[PDB]
């Protein structure tokens, strides 16, 4: 689920950089360093709104080193799953332990168990492909399944989808 | 092995019917695969005739091994070999023996035969579903492209064809609730609209199926006496209660659209377009 | 699986098995799975131990001679004998004339041992012969049987 | 890396069962909270997203720097393609395509409307912002199925979840 949140980052410039351009520069940095990074108390950093009128404040110089650090505050665009909760997605892959798909930038990987039964997995057909009677959900197929659990990582969050319940399965 | 790779097969034992159609798939097969080996052996072995009906009959007898006997490849190699070579005296009457087949032809044999018990639950599906559709007239494609069915692609096309020419009558055979949109609800009220009979005097289904079997022109499409922004606008007037179309552009593209998905699920222009790729296409990156 | 429960079965049973007929006596398998399997085990057949005619371990286990045409490894080994006396029924007999042919008793005066008589019989006619009376393509059949006689195992 | 607002959270011995995260219990942990403080310190509310939203801020902020980017003189893939990174340039192309592919309401006058109605609402008052994100979200037709999907909403029976469905069924461009 999307959300807007006032995120906080610490900024460290080498004095090689102290020019008039200090700002912009810390602000192609921060840019570079925050959108699309994966973090897993918070989810994906997906945008950064505003992006080229962030205020930097002043930057403290580190005793020792020399180089001055700052505070950078800013307001994103984060999206994060969460346990229970039912979401739209798209297949990506179909293999015998189960399938894979994705919902935005998170790979979400369904195993058998979790699937129903009569969605037998039928290797034969092409492209191999989990189908029923009146259901077919392969490769590219529109799929609703509802996230169980979610695992962290360093800079990855693995989540676990079902569609063993009702309103689940193909869409 | 053959318990492994049976494991996914729940019905095996197939009919006798079933049992020769399989021999005719699987013989079909190798003569498409094997193509280059038998020309050759026909080329370099033109005095002996019908070479390849003696292989048609050892790649019969082969399943038959398989299947009733279940016998691994390599007994069959060492005990039952001579099935799979056909000795011919040559005009000299010299003994000359022909190795029709090898072990890697047998495992062909036995990949061949675990296909065709998968597809053949396909077709048996597809069976099941065109009997319980229960038409009044047996529809000639249909009969046509089950006849010729070979691949699974042609049973996905039959389903297709049948699902969009009796998408009222599939969808009741199912209610015979998950409110899954039909894709097809668009064009059943198109069938129910008025505009339908527009949509026929575009060209006869009928016709256009024989004229496209036949390849050439059987009939002649007639054309209506009223163009089709007329005829559309004129029914809409006349029939503005049930006309669900808000202006006779949208009628029109909704023909179009119709007329499209029609030509789309016609399964001829499918196989000729498949056959046409699989022979004369090229691969670009 | 299957191996494991054999091998398993065979130590419970004792220390060897005596011939390939037993595989299927003792209850060790099946039939198809035998049958199967049947030529592709084998028993080291001994002549130490072939001194008694009634010996239970037949030479032909020894052999890719499949156990179903142990009869027709029996005709022909009567074949090259030569010996007419012998009926195509007395298996007994048969079991000695293999007996004499494979292990002679006295050593043959020349260097040709009584297995290499077999290239004097002609393939084609006993195959001939055996697809008229039972429907049976077996030249090569009859050809690896004139081979195991001639050398038990020969390195493929 | 990045930290939130939030901070402080020093031991304690009392544990708590609302800690865990569970989208039926409505229970986000602290850092999604219905209680944030902005820069100021001034009193937040938890601002959910449903996909339009999502896709109107994320579309705007892109093509405004694009156009920023350009001196200030529309295409998904070259709005992608601005953005700096492969791995960032990748997860925005996916997030663009999910967005795309299931966009309820490409429309920014549509989005607003659906807004208005899923707050201005008198039983909408009480409904949580992510209750809200998921029913824009999801798109669901039935009262049943919204409740089974949404757990939070069978406990609030004072919704008129019927004709507010069919509301945003109307509004949904077919």
């Amino acid at each position: 689920m999307f959300f807007l949140k006032d995120l906080s980052l610490i900024l460290t410039l080498h004095p090689s950089y102290f020019g008039p351009q200090m700002n912009q520069y810390l602000r192609e940095k921060l840019l570079t360093d925050v959108e699309g990074t994966c973090t897993g108390q918070f989810g994906y950093i997906v945008t950064v709104l505003d992006g080229m009128n962030i205020d930097v404040g002043k930057g403290r110089i580190i005793p020792g080193s020399g180089s001055a650090e700052f505070e950078v505050k800013y307001r994103a665009v984060v999206w994060k799953p969460f346990k229970g909760e039912v979401v739209d997605a798209i297949v990506s892959n179909v293999s015998p332990i189960g399938f894979f798909a994705d919902v935005g930038p998170l790979n979400v990987f369904v195993s058998t168990r979790l699937i129903p039964d009569n969605l037998v997995y039928n290797p034969s057909n092409s492209p191999p492909a989990y189908m029923s009677n009146d259901e077919l959900i392969t490769k590219g197929s529109k799929v609703r399944l509802k996230v169980v659990g979610t695992r962290t990582d360093v800079n990855e969050i693995y989540a676990i989808g079902s569609i063993k319940e009702d309103f689940l399965g193909a869409i | 092995r053959f318990q492994a790779y049976r494991k996914s097969i729940k019905n095996y034992k197939l009919s006798d019917v079933d049992y020769s159609n399989e021999r005719d798939w699987i013989v079909e097969q190798l003569k498409l695969e094997k193509r280059d080996f038998l020309q050759h052996l026909t080329q370099a072995h033109s005095s002996v005739a019908h070479l390849e009906e003696k292989f048609e009959a050892s790649v019969k007898k082969i399943v038959d091994f398989i299947a009733i006997e279940s016998f691994e490849v390599p007994f069959i190699w060492n005990h039952r070999r001579d099935y799979a070579l056909h000795t011919y005296n040559d005009d000299s009457n010299n003994t000359i023996i022909v190795k029709l087949l090898n072990e890697d032809d047998l495992w062909r044999i036995v990949q061949l035969d675990l296909d065709y018990h998968s597809i053949h639950d396909k077709k048996a599906a597809l069976s099941s579903i065109y009997k319980q559709l229960d038409l009044d007239v047996v529809d000639p494609t249909y009969e046509e492209f089950f006849g010729s069915a070979r691949t699974l692609s042609e049973l996905q096309d039959i389903d297709d064809y049948l699902t969009f020419n009796y998408s009222s009558q599939v969808k009741n055979l199912t209610a015979v609730m998950k409110r899954k949109y039909s894709k097809y609800a668009i064009y059943d009220r198109i069938r129910q609209d008025a505009i339908y009979p527009v949509v026929q005097s575009i060209a006869n289904i009928s016709q256009m199926r024989e004229n496209l079997a036949q390849s050439k022109r059987l009939h002649q499409v007639e054309d209506p006496i009223e163009s089709p922004m007329d005829m559309i606008a004129d029914i809409m007037s006349t029939e503005k209660d049930k006309t669900t179309f808000i202006s006779s552009e949208k009628a029109y593209q909704a023909v179009k659209q119709f007329f499209s998905e029609q030509l789309s699920y016609e399964p001829f222009i499918r196989k000729t377009i498949r056959t046409a790729f699989q022979s004369f296409g090229v691969i670009n990156i | 699986r299957k191996a494991a429960g054999l091998i398993q079965s065979i130590q419970r049973i004792g220390s060897n098995l005596v011939n390939r007929a037993h595989l299927i006596t003792e209850q060790l398998t099946s039939k198809t799975v035998f049958l199967n399997m049947a030529s592709f085990v084998y028993i080291v057949f001994d002549p130490d131990v072939e001194r008694n005619p009634q010996g239970e371990m037949d030479l032909l286990d020894s052999t890719r001679i499949h156990p179903e045409d142990y009869s027709l490894a029996r005709k022909m080994a009567a074949d090259a004998l030569d010996i007419e006396d012998i009926d195509d029924d007395d298996e007994s007999a048969m079991r000695n004339a293999i007996y004499e042919m494979v292990f002679p008793r006295s050593p043959p005066k020349d260097e040709d041992d009584l297995t290499f008589k077999l290239d004097e019989l002609i393939l084609d006619d006993y195959a001939t012969e055996l697809e008229r009376k039972h429907q049976l393509k077996k030249r090569s059949t009859l050809q690896i049987i004139k081979e195991e006689l001639q050398s038990r195992y020969r390195e493929i | 890396v990045s930290t939130s607002t939030v901070g402080a959270r020093r031991r304690r011995a009392k544990q708590q069962v609302d800690d865990e995260e569970n989208a039926t219990l409505l229970r986000l942990g602290p850092e999604f909270a219905l209680k944030q403080y902005d820069h100021d310190g001034n009193e937040h509310d938890l601002i959910a997203l449903s996909l339009s939203e999502s896709r109107l801020l994320i579309r705007e902020a892109l093509k405004a720097r694009s156009r920023a980017r350009n001196g200030g003189v529309i295409d998904d893939d070259e709005l992608a393609k601005v953005t700096s990174g492969a791995v960032a340039n990748g997860v925005v192309k996916k997030t663009l395509d999910y967005l795309n592919t299931f966009a309820r309401f490409k429309d920014e006058e549509t989005c607003t409307a659906v807004d208005q109605l899923l707050h201005n609402s008198s039983d909408c008052s009480v409904l949580h912002p992510f209750e809200i994100a998921q029913l824009s979200s999801l798109g669901c037709e039935d009262v049943d199925e919204a409740i089974t999907l949404i757990p939070s909403l069978a406990a609030k029976k004072e919704v008129n979840l019927q004709r507010i469905l069919d509301e945003l069924n109307r509004l949904e461009d077919p």
